Formats: C-alpha cells, sequence, structure tokens
C-alpha cells in the first residue's frame, strides 16, 4: 500500500516537473506564419490486383517499388511508375496484418495472426522467391514489422511485448516489456538507434535498441492508438487513435505539443504519416477518406476522398514525391 | 509486489530526465519546416516536366 | 543451375536434326530461352527466342522459315527443329537463360554447348580493335561503338558485355552498361554514352584472357560484336 | 385522317418512352454499377436489344404516313433485319435470365461453379450468334418492291411462296411464343415451389411478406409476357389462315397488335431494372 | 517505346491470370468459424468430421469444400482482430450442456453468445448452435435440479422440457430476428449426423446469398 502511494507520488512529481517547464502556447508562437493555402491532389494511378481487403503497404528506398499484403493469402510487389507487378508470393497463412520491405531491397518480411514472422528472399538464383527463415516465439499476433539491417528485424506482437531478432540464427536477441496492453504500431528513428511503440493503454513508450530499457513514457490519449510516425527531424512524432484526435509529442520537452481534431470528425484513425518537409500531416480515417493537416497550425488543408471503404494503410515516398493509400475497397491509389 | 517494485524502479529511472523550455523546442520544429520548404514536392507543386507520375 | 545440350553429330546437307536443351536446378517455366550459335572461328550469332509460356517467338533473318523452336515445361526441356541444313550452319549451339522484369539480369547463364558439322534496318556493332597485348597487373580499356543511339526515352541504355575464356562458354559481365553481374569481381567497370561505350579492367590478374563481346538489346534481332581478344 | 393521326401519335409516344427508358437504364448501368455481377450484364444486354429494336419504329411510322418507302433498298434491308433480330435477342435474353434464376435457386452447389461472369459473357455471345443465324438470311433475302404507284418493303420468296412463307411463320411462332413460354413458366414454377419451403422465408410476418413480394413479381412478369405476346401471334395466325377481307377495322387491329409488342418492350425493363434490389440500394 | 518492357508486361499479364485463377478457386469454397467456451465441446466436434495461433481444418462432404477456423487458442483483445472474419459463411458455437451446475459457466457462456451474436460485424451471418454432452446431461438432472442456475425456472425436472427451456434461453438472445437465423441441434459423442445439419445450414445460407445477389432476395 505504501509502495503504491510512493509510485503515485513519483507520478505526481513527474507531472509537476513537466508542467513547470511548460510555457509553450505554441499557437501564439507560430500564429504569424502564412498558411499553406489549399492543397489539391489528384489520383495518378490505380493498382488493381487484389481480390480482398488489404491491411499493409510499404515503400522502398528506391521509391519506385512497393509491397502490399491482403487476406487472399498473397502479397505482390508493384512497379509504381508502370503499374506492372514484379512478384507474386503465395503465402501459407492467409491471416496477415503487416508487411515490411528491406531498405537494401533483398528481403521482404510478412507476418500476421499466425504468430510467426516469415522472411522471403527476393534476389536469388533459380528464379522464384523462397522462404529464408521463419521466426517463432511470440504468443499474440504480429502488429507491425520494421527492418534495421539485412540481419536485424524488430517486431511488435499482440502479447504486450516487443522483440528484436537476428535472421541468421532466429533467436530473440532483446525483449522489451513495459506495456500493460496489446501494442499495435511501431516506428524506427531515422538513425535506427531508438524507436517508439504505441499500445492499447493509450500510452506511447520510447525504447532504444542498444540496452533494451525504456526511456520515456508519453500519455494523453483517451482511447486505443493505432498509428505512429516519427518527425523527419527525429525529435518528434505523431499518433492516431480511436479518440478521433491526432496529437504531436516532443521527445526533449517530454509532453504534448499539438492536438488535431474537428467537430464533425467522430471516428478513429488507422494510419498517420508525415511529409518530407514535415509541414503536412497525413491521417487516414475510417470515414472512407483521409485528410491533410497543417502540422504547424492544426488547420486542415485538403481532403483526399477517392475510396469506397476505410483506409487501412498509408505511406509517403522517401523523396516525398507521391503518397499511396490502401483501403478495404481492394484498390490502392497513388496521389501526387 | 515484484512487479510493483520494478514499476517504481522504472519510474525513478525515468524521473531523471533533463527538460528544456518548449519555446526553445517549438522553435526547432518551425526552423526545420521553414528551411526545407523548397525540397517538398507535395507542398510546392512541381511542373509536369519533372513529375514522374 | 545446370544446362546440357545433346543432339549433335554430322548431318548431310538438306537433311534434318533435332537439338535438345536439358534444364535442371532452376524453375524452367519462369525463364525465357534463347539459342546462340558460334561459328568455328568467328563470333556469336543470335538464332531464336521463346518468351515465358511460349507466348512470343522471334527468329533471325537468316534462319527464318527453316528452324522451329519449342519448349516442354512439364519435362523441363527445350527443343530446336532444324530443316534444310546448309554448309553455313556448321557451328556450336548454346542454350541461354533469360528473365525480364524491373531490375533483372538477363543472359546470366550459358550452357556447355553441342557441336554440329555439315559436310559440304538492323543495328551493326563495331569493335574498335581486334587484339591487344596485355601485361599482368596493368589496366586495359576496350571500346565499342554502335550505329544507333542505344539510350531510350526511359533513361536506360541497353548494353551487355560478355567474356569467353578458352575452351569455355561465355559468361555475363555487365548489363545495361553500368551494373555488375553477381559473382563478378569489382575490378571490371562500365561507362559511356550513346553510340560510345568503354570497358575498363584494373589490376587484372591471370585467367582474365579471352574474347570480349559487345551486345545490344534495344530491339530485335540482337546483334553481337566482332570480339576483342586479350593475349599475354 | 383522324385514325392515321392517332396511330402516328401512339407510335411516336411508344417510341419516345421506350427510347428514353432504355437509354436511362443503359446510362445508369454503365456509369454507376460498372458490371458488378452477371445479372447486371444480362440487364445491360436486354436494355441494348430493346432500344436497337424500338429505335426502328419511326421508320415504320413514316412509311405508314407517307404511304410509300423512299428510303431505298439497303436501309430497308437493315430495318427488316434489325426488326427480325432484336425480337429474338430479347426473348433469348429473357429465357437465359429465367434459367439462371432457376439454376441459382434450385441448385446452389452447381450454381457455385456454373454462375461466373465469364460464363455470362459466353452465353451472351452464343445468344447473339444464334440470333444472327436467323437474322443474316433476312439480310440476304429481304428486298424492295416497286408497285404501280408505291414502294413497299416485302420479302420475295424463292418460288414456293406459300410453302416457305408458312414454314417461316410456323417456325417463328414455335420458337418465339411456345418454347420460351414453356421454359420460363416451368423454371419459375419450380423455383417458387422450392422456395416456399425455405426456413429463411417462412415463420413470421416479414418473411411471408418477402415471399409474397417475390411470387407477385414472378407472376406479374409472366403475365406481362403472355398478355403482350399472345395477341400479335394469334392475329398473324388468323390472317394467314382466313381470307379476312380488308376493312378499316383490320388495319387498326393490326396496328394495335404491333403497338402491344412495342408496349411489351417498354414494360419489360421497368420491372427487371427499375425495381431491381441493387438499383434500389444504389438509389437509397 | 517499350524496348524490352514488353516481356515485363507479358509476365505481369501471366501472373495476373494466375491470380485470377487462384481467386476463383478460393471463392468457390466456403469458410466456417468455430467459437465456443473453454474446452466445452469444440474438441469432439472436430474429431467427428474427417479433418501455434490458430489451426485450419479441411474436409469435404457431398461435393462441397469446407474450411474450419479454430481461433480459440489466441489470448488477446478480440475486438482488435475480429473484423478479419467478416464475410464468413456461418458461425459454429459449442456449449457444454452438462456444465449447468459446475463453476456460473452457463451464465458466462450466454454472455459470450450475446457478445458474439450482437457484434457490429456479424449483424448478418447466421449462427449454428451445438449443445454437446447430451448423454452426460441425462444423469446430472435427476440428482441436481436445473433450478440451481435458473432461479426463475419453475417446472418438472425432466430432460425433455429442460432441454427445450435451455434452447429457448440461448435462442432468444438475438435482438435481430428479422435478418439472421439460429439453428439449434443436440449433439452427443456418438450419432455422427451433425455434418448433415451443417450441410443443410450452409445450403440455406448459400440459397439466401444467391437470392440476395440475384436481385430478388
Ligand atoms: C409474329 C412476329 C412478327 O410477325 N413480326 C416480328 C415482331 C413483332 C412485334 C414486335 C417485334 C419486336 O419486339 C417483332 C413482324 C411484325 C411486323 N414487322 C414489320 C416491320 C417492317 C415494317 C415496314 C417496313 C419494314 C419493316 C416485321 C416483323
Amino acid at each position: 500500500d505504501q509502495l503504491r502511494q510512493e509510485a503515485e507520488q513519483l507520478k505526481n512529481q513527474i507531472r509537476d516537473a513537466r508542467k513547470a517547464c511548460a510555457d509553450a502556447t505554441l499557437s501564439q508562437i507560430t500564429n504569424n506564419i502564412d498558411p499553406v493555402g489549399r492543397i489539391q491532389m489528384r489520383t495518378r494511378r490505380t493498382l488493381r490486383g487484389h481480390l480482398a481487403k488489404i491491411y499493409a503497404m510499404h515503400w522502398g528506398t528506391d521509391s519506385r517499388l512497393l509491397v502490399s499484403a491482403s487476406q487472399d493469402g498473397k502479397l505482390i510487389i508493384w512497379d509504381s511508375y508502370t503499374t506492372n507487378k514484379v512478384h507474386a508470393i503465395p503465402l501459407r497463412s492467409s491471416w496477415v496484418m503487416t508487411c515490411a520491405y528491406a531498405p537494401s531491397g533483398n528481403y521482404v518480411a510478412c507476418g500476421g495472426l499466425d504468430n510467426i514472422c516469415s522472411i522471403y528472399n527476393l534476389k536469388t538464383r533459380e528464379g522464384n522467391v523462397r522462404v529464408s527463415r521463419e521466426l517463432a516465439g511470440h504468443t499474440g499476433y504480429l502488429s507491425c514489422c520494421r527492418f534495421l539491417d539485412d540481419n536485424q528485424i524488430v517486431t511488435s506482437s499482440g502479447d504486450t511485448t516487443c522483440a528484436l531478432w537476428d535472421i541468421e540464427t532466429g533467436q530473440q536477441t532483446t525483449t522489451f516489456t513495459g506495456h500493460t496492453g496489446d501494442v499495435m504500431s511501431l516506428s524506427l528513428a531515422p538513425d535506427t538507434r531508438l524507436f517508439v511503440s504505441g499500445a492499447c493503454d493509450a500510452s506511447a513508450k520510447l525504447w532504444d535498441v542498444r540496452e533494451g530499457m525504456c526511456r520515456q513514457t508519453f500519455t494523453g490519449h483517451e482511447s486505443d492508438i493505432n498509428a505512429i510516425c516519427f518527425f523527419p527531424n527525429g525529435n518528434a512524432f505523431a499518433t492516431g487513435s480511436d479518440d478521433a484526435t491526432c496529437r504531436l509529442f516532443d521527445l526533449r520537452a517530454d509532453q504534448e505539443l499539438m492536438t488535431y481534431s474537428h467537430d464533425n470528425i467522430i471516428c478513429g484513425i488507422t494510419s498517420v504519416s508525415f511529409s518530407k518537409s514535415g509541414r503536412l500531416l497525413l491521417a487516414g480515417y475510417d470515414d472512407f477518406n483521409c485528410n491533410v493537416w497543417d502540422a504547424l497550425k492544426a488547420d486542415r488543408a485538403g481532403v483526399l476522398a477517392g475510396h469506397d471503404n476505410r483506409v487501412s494503410c498509408l505511406g509517403v515516398t522517401d523523396d516525398g514525391m507521391a503518397v499511396a493509400t490502401g483501403s478495404w475497397d481492394s484498390f490502392l491509389k497513388i496521389w501526387n | 509486489i515484484a512487479q510493483a517494485r520494478k514499476l517504481v524502479e522504472q519510474l525513478k529511472m525515468e524521473a531523471n530526465i533533463d527538460r528544456i523550455k518548449v519555446s526553445k523546442a517549438a522553435a526547432d520544429l518551425m526552423a526545420y519546416c521553414e528551411a526545407h520548404a523548397k525540397e517538398d514536392p507535395l507542398l510546392t507543386p512541381v511542373p509536369a516536366s519533372e513529375n514522374p507520375f | 543451375v545446370q544446362l546440357v545440350e545433346s543432339g549433335g553429330g554430322l548431318v548431310q546437307p538438306g537433311g534434318s536434326r533435332k537439338l535438345s536443351c536439358s534444364a535442371s536446378g532452376f524453375a524452367f517455366s519462369s525463364f525465357g530461352m534463347h539459342w546462340v550459335r558460334q561459328a568455328p572461328e568467328k563470333g556469336l550469332e543470335w538464332v531464336a527466342y521463346i518468351s515465358s509460356g511460349s507466348g512470343t517467338i522471334y527468329y533471325a533473318d537468316t534462319v527464318k522459315g527453316r528452324f522451329t523452336i519449342s519448349r516442354d515445361d512439364p519435362k523441363n526441356t527445350l527443343f530446336l527443329q532444324m530443316t534444310s541444313l546448309r554448309s553455313e550452319d556448321t557451328a556450336m549451339y548454346y542454350c541461354v537463360r533469360s528473365i525480364y522484369y524491373y531490375g533483372s539480369s538477363p543472359f546470366d547463364f550459358w550452357g556447355q554447348g553441342t557441336t554440329l558439322t555439315v559436310s559440304s534496318s538492323d543495328i551493326v556493332m563495331t569493335q574498335a580493335t581486334s587484339s591487344v597485348p596485355v601485361t599482368p597487373g596493368e589496366s586495359v580499356s576496350i571500346s565499342c561503338r554502335s550505329s544507333k543511339s542505344l539510350l531510350h526515352s526511359n533513361g536506360n541504355t541497353y548494353l551487355y558485355w560478355f567474356l569467353q575464356r578458352p575452351g569455355q562458354s561465355p559468361q555475363l559481365l555487365i548489363y545495361r552498361m553500368s551494373n555488375l553481374a553477381s559473382g563478378v569481381p569489382d575490378r571490371f567497370s562500365g561507362s559511356g554514352s550513346g553510340t560510345a561505350f568503354t570497358l575498363t579492367i584494373s589490376r587484372l590478374e591471370a585467367e582474365d584472357v579471352g574474347v570480349y563481346y559487345c551486345m545490344q538489346h534495344l530491339e530485335y534481332p540482337l546483334t553481337f560484336g566482332a570480339g576483342t581478344k586479350l593475349e599475354l | 385522317m383522324v385514325t392515321a393521326i392517332t396511330i402516328m401519335a401512339l407510335y411516336s409516344i411508344v417510341c419516345v418512352v421506350g427510347l428514353f427508358g432504355n437509354f436511362l437504364v443503359m446510362y445508369v448501368i454503365v456509369r454507376y454499377t460498372k458490371m458488378k455481377t452477371a445479372t447486371n450484364i444480362y440487364i445491360f444486354n436486354l436494355a441494348l436489344a430493346d432500344a436497337l429494336a424500338t429505335s426502328t419504329l419511326p421508320f415504320q411510322s413514316v412509311n405508314y404516313l407517307m404511304g410509300t418507302w423512299p428510303f431505298g433498298n439497303i436501309l430497308c434491308k437493315i430495318v427488316i433485319s434489325i426488326d427480325y433480330y432484336n425480337m429474338f435477342t430479347s426473348i433469348f435474353t429473357l429465357c437465359t435470365m429465367s434459367v439462371d434464376r432457376y439454376i441459382a435457386v434450385c441448385h446452389p452447389v452447381k450454381a457455385l461453379d456454373f454462375r461466373t461472369p465469364r460464363n455470362a459473357k459466353i452465353v451472351n455471345v452464343c445468344n447473339w450468334i444464334l440470333s444472327s443465324a436467323i437474322g443474316l438470311p433476312v439480310m440476304f433475302m429481304a428486298t424492295t418492291k416497286y408497285r404501280q404507284g408505291s414502294i413497299d418493303c416485302t420479302l420475295t420468296f424463292s418460288h414456293p411462296t406459300w410453302y416457305w412463307e408458312n414454314l417461316l411463320k410456323i417456325c417463328v411462332f414455335i420458337f418465339a411464343f411456345i418454347m420460351p413460354v414453356l421454359i420460363i413458366t416451368v423454371c419459375y414454377g419450380l423455383m417458387i415451389l422450392r422456395l416456399k419451403s425455405v426456413r429463411m422465408l417462412s415463420g413470421s410476418k416479414e418473411k411471408d411478406r418477402n415471399l409474397r413480394r417475390i411470387t407477385r413479381m414472378v407472376l406479374v412478369v409472366v403475365a406481362v409476357f403472355i398478355v403482350c405476346w399472345t395477341p400479335i401471334h394469334i392475329y398473324v395466325i388468323i390472317k394467314a389462315l382466313i381470307t379476312i377481307p380488308e376493312t378499316t377495322f383490320q388495319t387498326v387491329s393490326w396496328h394495335f397488335c404491333i403497338a402491344l409488342g412495342y408496349t411489351n418492350s417498354c414494360l419489360n425493363p421497368v420491372l427487371y431494372a427499375f425495381l431491381d434490389e441493387n438499383f434500389k440500394r444504389c438509389f437509397r | 517505346l517499350s524496348a524490352e518492357d514488353k516481356a515485363a508486361v507479358e509476365r505481369s499479364k501471366m501472373i495476373d491470370r494466375n491470380l485470377r485463377e487462384d481467386g476463383e478457386k478460393a471463392a468457390r469454397e466456403v469458410k466456417l468459424l468455430l467459437l465456443g467456451a473453454g474446452e466445452s465441446g469444440k474438441s469432439t466436434i472436430v474429431k467427428q468430421m474427417k479433418i501455434t495461433g490458430i489451426v485450419e481444418t479441411h474436409f469435404t462432404f457431398k461435393d462441397l469444400h469446407f474450411k474450419m477456423f479454430d481461433v480459440g487458442g489466441q489470448r488477446s483483445e478480440r475486438k482488435k482482430w475480429i473484423h478479419c472474419f467478416e464475410g464468413v459463411t456461418a458461425i459454429i458455437f459449442c456449449v457444454a450442456l452438462s456444465d449447468y451446475d459446475l463453476v456460473n459457466r452457463m451464465h458466462e457462456s450466454m454472455k459470450l453468445f450475446d457478445s458474439i451474436c450482437n457484434n457490429k460485424w456479424f449483424t448478418d451471418t447466421s449462427i449454428i448452435l451445438f449443445l454437446n454432452k447430451k448423454d452426460l446431461f441425462e444423469e446430472k438432472i435427476k440428482k441436481s435440479p436445473l433450478t440451481i442456475c435458473y432461479p426463475e425456472y419453475a417446472g418438472s425436472n425432466t430432460y425433455e422440457e429442460a432441454a427445450a427451456y435451455i434452447q429457448c434461453q440461448f435462442e432468444d438472445l438475438n435482438k435481430r430476428k428479422d435478418t439472421k437465423e439460429i439453428y439449434t441441434h443436440f449433439t452427443c459423442a456418438t450419432d455422427t449426423k451433425n455434418v448433415q445439419f451443417v450441410f443443410d445450414a450452409v445450403t440455406d445460407v448459400i440459397i439466401k446469398n444467391n437470392l440476395k445477389d440475384c436481385g430478388l432476395f
């Protein structure tokens, strides 16, 4: 009982400490910045190869090829410029909820409700692709997968845990456990030295791949959060939740910085992504469309309404030339 | 009580973080956004000559 | 991977013969196939090509109407039917593997080859030289010229470099004039512009002597080069 | 005079209503639905033929009013061909839809394999070819006649005029009013008999109301087809069997019978598409 | 234009044809979801038919292909992955009929049934309900009255009407009686005739779906 009171006192002390250094009034700091006006985006291409709802999509460092996964037990690599399909990998367990594309371009990792992470070898002799390694050890369901190197992969599973693996041996190198609920998202920093994860506790934690110990804990959401994306500078990130609000946190200030909400938006968000310059914020709602938020003024810029169902994924090219949105409509479009 | 002790240890470890005033932290974001406005095809539309789509 | 050719021998003029290409160790049904023949003391020439699924077939001008090509995907075997053999068909035939997609490396493997003897608008590619004396440890340069600009509107220049060691089948070195094939040491390099190409070898050691061929892939038919020979 | 003016007005009204309805249905199908299922393909095909046949009416109207045929020979040929062609395409499409519904309701396990969009396209192409198999002889055979002071479109037969004319009339009567009626009535009767014992459509008030609406729609479709095709066939049979001397009543009766066939064409879409559940869902 | 991209286009067309064929083959079949309480009757149901996270069971009966997903081996928030099963043909629910006195189990089973039936995604799919351990229920009623778990129950302790009362109590839990149907059956270890019941339910569901897609419904 006394120990719980001590923990509560520590929490109150932390809250007071972060409140003492909180003279932000940021809307009074950037109120003189000219608006970005109105942003008009028109669809440029449509990839029609899937026969079911798609749940994942990841661009490549080439910024030309991308991968997408759906529930028909197939993930196919697209050629965005020409709309041709490069590969069509038949996967064993049709229940897949995430996918990843290696930065070098040699590997593709997919995993879902089957509690196993599968890594496929793209560039190899004998022609077709092959399953390089199957990763086992989790007890929930894989929510997100990101690549650090060609030998290291970080996974986010449904059993309130995150892990770091090595492909050559298939063993859990490091395990992160500080959450009290299912973790749904994950995003690596540009320098690949640390990452943040968001769980069903309406709290986001900041880990680091070196020691495996949590650094800071962020909170302020009223419901489950589903999307996380780092700022291009690497000192901030934005989160989306079922609360129908998007908010931006700061690592150095260690507290909330913005809230993005509107009166006529009462539905949650499944995807959040930033622009190359960081001045625009892309959020994918379940209202069958995604909006563009001016990240420095919390003012809406444009609306991208071209889908007949909720969007389950969203990504921006590495050079920031185009944005691709996928939905349960089974068609994913490219906007520019 | 084993989990609670670990929770208190984690909170104590997290409590020792040096903060900065937000006005200094909020200026960094604006400075980064203002200095990279030209290298943003989405914010500034590009001519169709250089547009691959 | 493993390719074996069989069906050679001596054929009287005006007869017929069948050549069988046996493919093993790789997914045959996903690869296109080519037939390339080499004269007894001359360079390589292109004969025929089959797409994936037998959906597209091309023939050379000099063999159109006399040669028939086909594949058997269930049995993993490639067939070439030859009719009305002449005295100019005496050569050695190679089975070539190829695959086309964004980022692929076609012409990456060549078969051993079978010997066959008979009793008695195109783009031309020119080799600057024909034979150069080479000393080990030095650097040499090989030039290649084309009658047409190989640069395309999509930003790709189609150029392939091949090296043939004595008593061995040629192997791919560089594709699209700038990329190095798998297993090739980084000593070789490629550069150049439209209708002007150059191959660079640095600190070359032994076992690098042979004939270097210059090949284009902008349009059919595919035309090889005369061949530059390197001698110690 | 008055009778000719009334006939012309009725013909023009029928043609205008049919063309407007068919074009509206075609636009709605093409723009919005974009061929979702095989039913959409069937309705699209039916809406095409109906209008390609009704577009023909103003030529007959001007032929009747003017009293002569000034269009020529090739255009008269094409008019007669597209008049004997769509009259078969529409009936074949209706029979195909009835058979599709019967095989979908009574045999679901086999309908899992048979009912595919590719099969719908193949069946549509086969129906068009089968209709062309009889449309083309009319194209090659129909001619124009230069009478004493008038020009009319008539078919000149290759010597046995009575024999071959009666053969054609009997063939069209058998293959356009007996077999289609029999097949559609058997299919719909079997479908209703099997559907009357489905647990999902019996046990409460709403389920019984749904079953009643389904059987009412089936009955009204069959009744419209029967009522709108019987008079013209029976009138043709009587005319070909009895001398029936010319009278001002005979021309009016024949024109009214032809109007009834065009009325059948206009009535058929307003039941199949304007009341389609998919169309209602799209409208709402 | 299209120097060698023609081969890439041909490869894309071929793999698209393969995708179309695979999609048609996958759409030919029907999928079944098996829910239920913890180790109530789900074990013996799978054993009656021919037959990590989840396990998929393949079996065929009278020229029809069935796929059964046993998702009970996953411990996580159900609301975060239950939307992946939208469009399933039918849901199989297993309830232990002889566990009416051991523990409260019947009340939590009814709560789970209420949660599953009135879900936002399953507002249209039909439910097949199986009551296992019928034989074991016969010997546990004459000694232990059914009133233990049903205080409002007032009737004779006979199996014939107690089973009907339990069936009605389970069946009247759906708030949408004009859109979805519930098929109830009594199953024991022997008498392997449940596959015919599943076939009949799936046939009715397929007939309803065909009517809905054919414009009549
Ligand atoms: C028994 C059928 C018959 O008797 N049918 C065909 C027919 C009747 C009613 C409706 C439709 C289309 O739903 C087709 C005849 C009726 C008289 N039309 C005259 C056409 C015509 C007139 C003047 C000049 C040229 C051609 C020819 C076909």
